[PDB]
């Protein structure tokens, strides 16, 4: 069970055969524990298992970038006689990607109670199972009526990618940035081109709207680029006046996708040219800013390849690295 | 000057539709035909030229002073698509019958007054004036025998013409028992030293005869450059170059203004950035990196380290035939010619060059520098001596053949590869099979698919049309012919090399 | 068309001598020490200059000290490793032009190819090259030992190292001896002493056994290498192959690969405009403006223009064409035969493209080696070419060439090179001269021009032997400007403040023929001269 | 708080702050009660605030394709003595991503009990909010102690974007393939590669599993390759072994990607070396001709484009269009 909050980001997640593997190479563990009912091991003993862990978070879990595990395991055993709530430190992050958990596996399973009880404004979360949940919440074990529960313990860190953010537009009105074109309008690309002996522009970024229409934004040289509104009808001829300035390549050659691909759109129509957006107040260009240190951030790890055929003898074939982000501007 | 201005001159009497055979092409046929592929050559060319299309001996009239049995079919303009379609309503026998309906077929006409039509048809061009000809389709070689009257006016009027600049070419198709060109023409027909008293081409019986005939007779020679042929630095003789081949791209698409559809320049500046304004030459500099470091030459600097020769061509020695390789291709050959109007006497030497070095069976080695600051190629002149086929057409020019030669670093290592020879049986086998698939070899035989279809596609596109039907490719083996033509021979074959495991 | 190699480095280590006598000077000779200099800098130059991987190292012999890892005392003495395995730069350039000295001493030069051996042999053991080259620069004027030289041959055997030596004195034999001395044109064996001929006899004996007779064809001298391309040849590599499939019909096929033989060699970079001051290529801006047809200085958007094509007459806006419209769908990669031909009716003339291209059999394959030798066999028997139809890929145009065999003693394959089409033939009519009253020369005339012909002859023929020597072999002369281009340059880089220096005399020596043809052509010259009236025009 | 199922396919959905601009409405229109325990109101009349919510939750879902909202409010009124239900809550979806909802709006909320309860065998939920839950659940209206529980219930179906399918493999199981992956073992890649002069095979396809192995499947001649069972370590040597007609491809180059990428797995952690599956029964072959059949399906229209570098001098680039799906298999 996956559980998310509004922010996009995972809180809680209940395991219901993914820890299998691993419980008897824990049980093992534990048999080396003489009279301690909470114990903690700072060594892993053999990391195995704990690597066994992270990739199994790895696996299961959306958007992981980096996963961080404690050495420190604890075990904890707990009698029909004992039981509190024990709430968490109000524990902050700093970074809007990035969430410290609680992994919780038992050993031993009660007959009756010994049930995780987790406290959220929406809801109260019950479970009897294998759990992970953010150290943020606040978390209470329930008595246990027959049988003995031991469980262990781990923390682990993990990064996420926030497949949607937000840029601040003012003080009022912040939009959002979106990974999938679905329902959006305009498409903000950054394209990079890997070393060719007829490239001599690397960087370019382009915004492009559902009709095709295109406008430049930065070259490396910055923002003030978008000064000019150099708008233009498909990323080929773009190419061809920024990248391709050369003398000799103006009247070379053309442009063109073999699969009729778009960089904002795969196969969905081009409606009928309307109108082209363009910054017109002061923010916008902060906006600009904003959206190209973004992109430029995360261009080192997310990105798409996309192929440009020229008409030359032989025909050449272009590849470029596209990072794609999608919003509407509100009017 | 710059636009040659050609005129199509059609008889249209009876006798230019009898065909002696059931099936073969009659000579208005063939004549519309002719035309048809010069508006095409001239359309894929992108040659601006002027063309116009004239019939006489018709019984109606089209011209402007009103000239009895001359129907001005198409004045001068460019060629286009809807001239090229009104052409090809004309061929065939449907062709045929709808120009003897629209037109007549028998009349009787002077050719005085066609040549004054013709004049005044020249005279209304005020674009350019430059390389005005008329060629005359016909077989009737004594037009006026009857009347001593208007063939005497008829020799005034192309006398007239010839002085006034305009040139007058004949091409004159097949008739029973010949055509005689003595009888009344060579006081027509323009005759330029000896080129065409004994050299005149024979009577045409075919479609690509006489298209090679006309296509001879109309294109101007540019020449690229007229350089100097230097023995040493005092002997030096002029001479013209030629491009004989040239490869034919289709043409790039051109940038049109909304308003209308106009030409539009393409100017480049300079600016510096921030301050802006046009940047003076001497305000740059080159620059080239290799690793780490940065190499900085002004603009001459660069143009000097290219300098080695004056342009010109120098020679180094003379070398036999047999130590040039066909194999040692580098990029297509050029044409080299006398050229009297620079030097006085070139032409004698040059002669007397191709002579002996024809007799000797020798090459000029020389040097050779196209324009200022390009550093030097080594080239071979080839004698080349002239050739007339059967309808004396001039298949082989007269001079030398500009061929270029590599350097060490023009040739590439071969990898490593054990000699494997071929028993005689295999090798007789494949003689068989070369033999049994032996056809003649023209240069003009094949024709590039790629412009022929963007050709057709532009053709269809601009007479509002769909798109046109595909066409089979000529360059494309017929897989279907050759396996018949085989037969057996290649499972045999196969069956002496190929391992039956492989 | 552009080469693709295979993408593998090679190991040169160049072995100079800087000795006593590797600096003795003669009124009309530069010095060996000067020719070797220029050598190793004409190799170091391209190296550096085009961008290799090749690593080289430089070990001096002959020095007036001792830097070797065999010294161990009274051993390997004045033997120097003045830079090791590693990639060329501009310090060593700077170092060949004015840093290394010539020596006092003398050192067996056997010793320094074992220390350059040993220098292969331990400075590769990290890294991966395909070829190991030793080029040795020496006089052969020093004492030497006989006791090493079979190891070193098995060495030479065992580790596969490649040896070329250059001499100040050339190889060839009966040569016959013959103004000024030009150095690296195209035109000595009493002018050698006895330790001279000694060391030769061993060169010769090293080369033969390491390669056979061809080994006689690896020493050359320091003028005969200014004007080829010997110093690359072994670390040279051949393109990524073509491969395709011969069919003759729809039933025969023969795998074959095909080569790059000629393909012209360019400039590999361009220069880019800088600034003046700042010398950076962000201080200028290139924007092309289509200002109508005149000054009316209207604002343009860059969608205001539709483009279109022109039909003659008429013009087909881009609105009304579609890109799936105008496509010839190729059929795809192939190389099919059309026809056979006589060979007399393919002309060199009408020879088109920019390569030409030599085809073997595929790699390990018995078979298609059988038969494409019969193809081969059957065309120069019957005195025949192939017509076909040549295709790169799916997407490049198709064209049809010709491909006609070629038989060497060592290897045979099949030579393509492209052939017009219709399109590209320009019909053009010129004068008859032969015929012509006005341009007749006359006896006199012909026979000046005989005797200039005869003068100016760049073959000899074999004594008795029917065979033809070139004098003036053009095609194993490199191209000019790539030498200048590197002169240029590395002055620039090296002296700043300094104009360009002009042109190598050697450079000219090579680009010229023979003294001996210059010699002969200047009498009937004078008789062409006083015969032919050559008046310019005064218009 | 987005509650999520295994399949993806969410279930639970509670509101707080999403109905206060309707409950005045909902409440005007129910006054409209005269003596009925349950009443039912069709609103083919009053059909605005059926509108209203449609837009509500295609505003607050995700990956919404289409809302079926039913024109009937079924008002209840819940009084101290009560306890429900229905013991009969059985009911299974038709298809794969459609599913149908019971939208409960709470009109006259209980102070102190009576709470909404939600049963599942790996937790319980509680609510008194709006909630919105599958047909799927077996539901608990809490014996309300004080006030009145009133409350309005919809019917929503809701069909969402087609990111699932399902293939038959016998009687017994089935397997389901997913765009995207997690959790999944196997990914089978459809391959077309791109015009080049030394690529002589057009379309291949390959089965991956974590640890880089590729086994081969496809030929563009059917399924017949995969019964010589030709494994590779990794794409680059099934590129080496299939796509190049001559005899020694890896004298010539060697095939990497740049970006550390995989064909199937993008930038993740192989695997050690493990057994790689391999079709056995005729069952698995026909498993195989499916998905093959279905691969081929959408190739023209989803794909991605995925590089390899051969390090030649120029470097040699091939492109690839990839079409991936991820699946699990019975042990």
């Amino acid at each position: 069970m996956d559980i998310y909050d509004d922010k996009g980001l995972q809180t809680i997640k209940l395991f219901n055969n993914e820890f299998d593997c691993i419980r008897n190479d824990i049980r093992e563990l534990f048999k080396h524990v003489t009279d301690s009912d909470s114990i903690q091991l700072p060594m892993e003993d053999n990391s195995d298992i704990i690597e066994n862990i992270r990739k199994i978070l790895y696996r299961r879990l959306k958007n992981v970038e980096c996963v961080d595990i404690d050495s420190t395991i604890t075990f904890m055993k707990y009698d029909p006689n004992d039981d509190n709530k024990r709430t968490c430190s109000n524990w902050v992050p700093l970074t809007n990607n990035y969430m410290e958990y609680c992994l919780v596996i038992y050993l031993e399973t009660p007959i009756c109670g010994g049930k995780i009880k987790l406290y959220h404004p929406t809801g109260n979360i019950k479970s009897d199972k294998d759990i992970m949940f953010a150290k943020t919440l606040d978390f209470k074990s329930k008595k246990v009526l027959t049988g003995r529960k031991t469980i262990a313990v781990l923390d682990i860190s993990v990064s996420y990618n926030r497949s949607m953010t937000t840029i601040h537009y003012n003080d009022d009105v912040d939009i959002d940035i979106h990974t999938d074109k679905n329902g959006k309008e305009l498409c903000y690309c950054y394209i990079t081109i890997d070393d060719h002996y007829l490239v001599d522009v690397e960087t370019i970024g382009v915004i492009v709207n559902r009709s095709g229409k295109c406008l430049l934004v930065n070259n490396h040289l910055g923002i003030g680029i978008v000064k000019d509104k150099r708008i233009s009808d498909s990323f080929g001829d773009v190419c061809m006046d920024t990248i391709f300035d050369f003398s000799e390549a103006r009247e070379l050659f053309s442009l063109t996708n073999d699969d009729n691909r778009n960089i904002a759109w795969d196969t969905d129509k081009l409606d009928d040219d309307t109108d082209i957006w363009t910054p017109v107040t002061e923010d916008d260009y902060k906006f600009l800013s904003r959206l190209v240190l973004y992109a430029k951030s995360q261009s080192d790890t997310v990105f798409d390849y996309y192929v440009l055929t020229g008409d030359t003898e032989p025909p050449t074939v272009f590849i470029f690295k596209v990072t794609r982000f999608y919003f509407n501007m509100p009017k | 000057s710059g636009r040659d201005s050609l005129i199509f001159l059609v008889d249209a009497s009876k006798a230019m539709f009898e065909s002696q055979s059931e099936d073969e092409l009659t000579p208005f046929d063939m004549s519309i035909q002719c035309i048809q592929s010069v508006y095409i050559s001239k359309i894929i060319s992108s040659d601006r030229d002027l063309l116009a299309v004239v019939f006489y001996g018709t019984e109606k009239d089209k011209n402007s002073v009103n000239f009895k049995n001359i129907y001005v079919l198409q004045e001068l303009d460019n060629p286009g698509a809807k001239r090229i379609l009104e052409l090809d309503q004309f061929k065939g026998q449907q062709g045929q019958k709808r120009f003897q309906d629209m037109m007549g077929h028998g009349s009787d006409y002077s050719l005085s007054e066609v040549l004054w039509v013709c004049a005044n048809l020249f005279s209304d061009v005020q674009f350019k004036m430059s390389h005005k000809r008329i060629m005359l389709f016909t077989n009737e070689d004594n037009p006026h025998g009857n009347d001593s009257a208007k063939a005497s006016r008829a020799r005034t009027k192309a006398g007239d013409l010839r002085d006034t600049g305009i040139f007058l070419d004949l091409m004159h198709l097949k008739k029973p028992g010949g055509f005689d060109i003595s009888l009344f023409y060579r006081d027509i027909i323009s005759i330029a030293e000896d080129e065409d008293l004994r050299v005149h081409f024979e009577e045409s019986s075919k479609l690509e005869d006489l298209l090679r005939k006309v296509r001879a007779k109309e294109t101007r020679k540019r020449a690229l450059s007229r350089l100097k042929l230097k023995l040493n630095k005092d002997i030096v003789i002029s001479v013209g170059i030629y491009n004989l081949v040239q490869k034919a791209l289709k043409p790039p698409p051109i940038k049109l203004y909304r308003e209308t559809n106009e030409p539009v320049k393409t100017k480049t500046r300079t600016f510096n950035t921030s301050t802006g304004g046009l940047l003076l030459p001497s305000d740059t500099k080159r620059s080239q990196i290799y690793g780490s470091r940065q190499i900085i030459l002004e603009k001459e600097e660069t143009e000097e380290l290219k300098r080695f020769d004056d342009p010109g061509l120098m020679l180094m020695g003379f070398k036999p035939l047999v130590l040039l390789k066909k194999h040692h291709y580098l990029r297509p050959s050029l044409f080299v010619y006398p050229e009297e109007s620079l030097v006085i006497g070139s032409s004698t030497l040059f002669s007397a060059l191709l002579i002996k070095c024809l007799e000797k069976e020798v090459a000029a080695l020389c040097r050779y520098t196209p324009r200022r600051n390009i550093p030097p190629y080594f080239v071979a002149l080839v004698p080349q001596e002239e050739e007339l086929d059967d309808q004396k057409i001039q298949v082989t020019p007269p001079g030398f053949q500009l061929v270029f030669l590599p350097f060490a670093d023009d040739k590439r290592k071969m990898p490593f590869t054990e000699k494997i020879m071929a028993t005689p049986e295999q090798v007789g086998k494949m003689k068989a099979i070369v033999e049994k698939l032996r056809f003649t070899y023209r240069s003009d035989s094949f024709e590039n698919p790629v412009l022929q279809q963007h050709f057709r596609n532009l053709e269809a596109l601009a007479l509002d049309l769909m798109e046109p039907e595909q066409a089979v490719d000529l360059t494309l083996p017929k897989v279907e012919a050759m396996n018949k033509r085989l037969g057996s021979l290649v499972d045999e074959f196969k069956e002496l090399v190929y391992p039956p495991d492989y | 068309p552009h080469m693709v190699r295979s993408g593998n480095k090679a190991a040169v280590v160049l072995c100079m001598d800087v000795g006593f006598t590797m600096s003795n000077s003669i009124p009309g000779i530069e010095s060996p020490f000067e020719q070797a200099k220029k050598v190793i800098t004409m190799f170091v130059q391209r190296q550096v200059f085009a961008e290799n991987k090749d690593e080289i190292a430089l070990v001096l012999f002959g020095t007036d000290g001792t830097d070797n890892p065999l010294s161990g005392g009274d051993q390997y003495q004045n033997i120097t490793v003045h830079r090791h395995l590693m990639l060329p730069d501009f310090d060593l350039l700077e170092d060949i032009e004015s840093k290394i000295q010539p020596g006092s001493q003398q050192a067996d030069f056997l010793d320094a190819l074992i220390v350059s051996m040993d220098v292969i042999q331990h400075e590769t053991i990290g890294k991966k090259f395909e070829k190991r080259h030793i080029e040795i620069f020496t006089d052969l004027s020093s004492r030497f030992s006989k006791s090493q030289l079979d190891i070193i041959i098995h060495s030479l055997k065992k580790c596969d190292i490649s040896l070329q030596f250059f001499l100040p004195f050339s190889l060839g034999k009966e040569d016959g001896s013959g103004g000024p001395f030009r150095l690296g044109g195209h035109g000595p064996l009493k002018g050698i002493t006895e330790q001279q001929k000694e060391g030769l006899e061993i060169v010769k004996m090293v080369m033969i056994s390491l390669e056979g007779e061809d080994g006689l064809d690896e020493i050359y001298s320091f003028s005969e290498s200014l004007r080829k391309l010997c110093v690359f040849k072994k670390i040279e590599r051949h393109s990524i192959h073509w491969p395709c499939r011969l069919t003759i019909g729809s039933n025969l096929s023969i795998r074959i690969a095909a080569y790059k033989s000629i393909l012209q060699e360019r400039v590999k970079k361009t220069w880019t405009v800088v600034d003046a001051k700042t010398l950076k290529k962000e201080d200028i801006q290139k924007e092309t403006v289509y200002c109508l047809n005149d000054d009316d200085e209207t604002e343009v958007l860059k969608e205001d223009i539709i483009q279109g094509f022109r039909y003659g007459s008429d013009i087909v806006p881009f609105s009304k064409v579609d890109e799936e419209q105008m496509k010839y769908k190729s059929e795809g990669k192939c190389f099919s035969v059309l026809g056979f031909c006589k060979s007399s009716q393919v002309q060199r003339r009408f020879f088109m493209g920019n390569q030409v291209l030599k085809v073997f059999a595929a790699r390990d394959d018995e078979a298609a080696a059988v038969a494409l030798s019969s193809l081969i066999h059957a065309l120069d028997d019957l005195d025949m070419v192939a017509i076909v139809r040549y295709a790169y890929d799916k997407r490049a145009n198709p064209q049809v060439g010709v491909a006609f065999p070629h038989i060497k003693h060592n290897y045979e394959c099949l030579v393509y090179v492209q052939l017009p089409f219709m399109e590209d033939l320009r019909q053009y009519m010129f004068s008859s001269l032969k015929n012509s009253k006005k341009y007749a020369p006359t006896e006199a005339q012909l026979n000046a021009v005989d005797a200039l012909i005869d003068s100016m002859s760049l073959a000899k023929k074999d004594e008795k032997t029917d065979t033809l020597e070139d004098l003036f072999p053009t095609t194993k002369i490199p191209n000019p400007r790539f030498q200048r281009l590197f002169q240029c340059l590395l002055h620039r880089a090296l002296h700043p403040r300094e104009p360009l220096p002009p042109i190598q005399q050697h450079i000219w020596n090579m680009l010229n023929p023979p003294a001996e043809v210059t010699t002969k052509s200047q009498i009937p010259l004078s008789k062409i001269k006083t015969l032919f009236p050559l008046i310019e025009a005064k218009k």
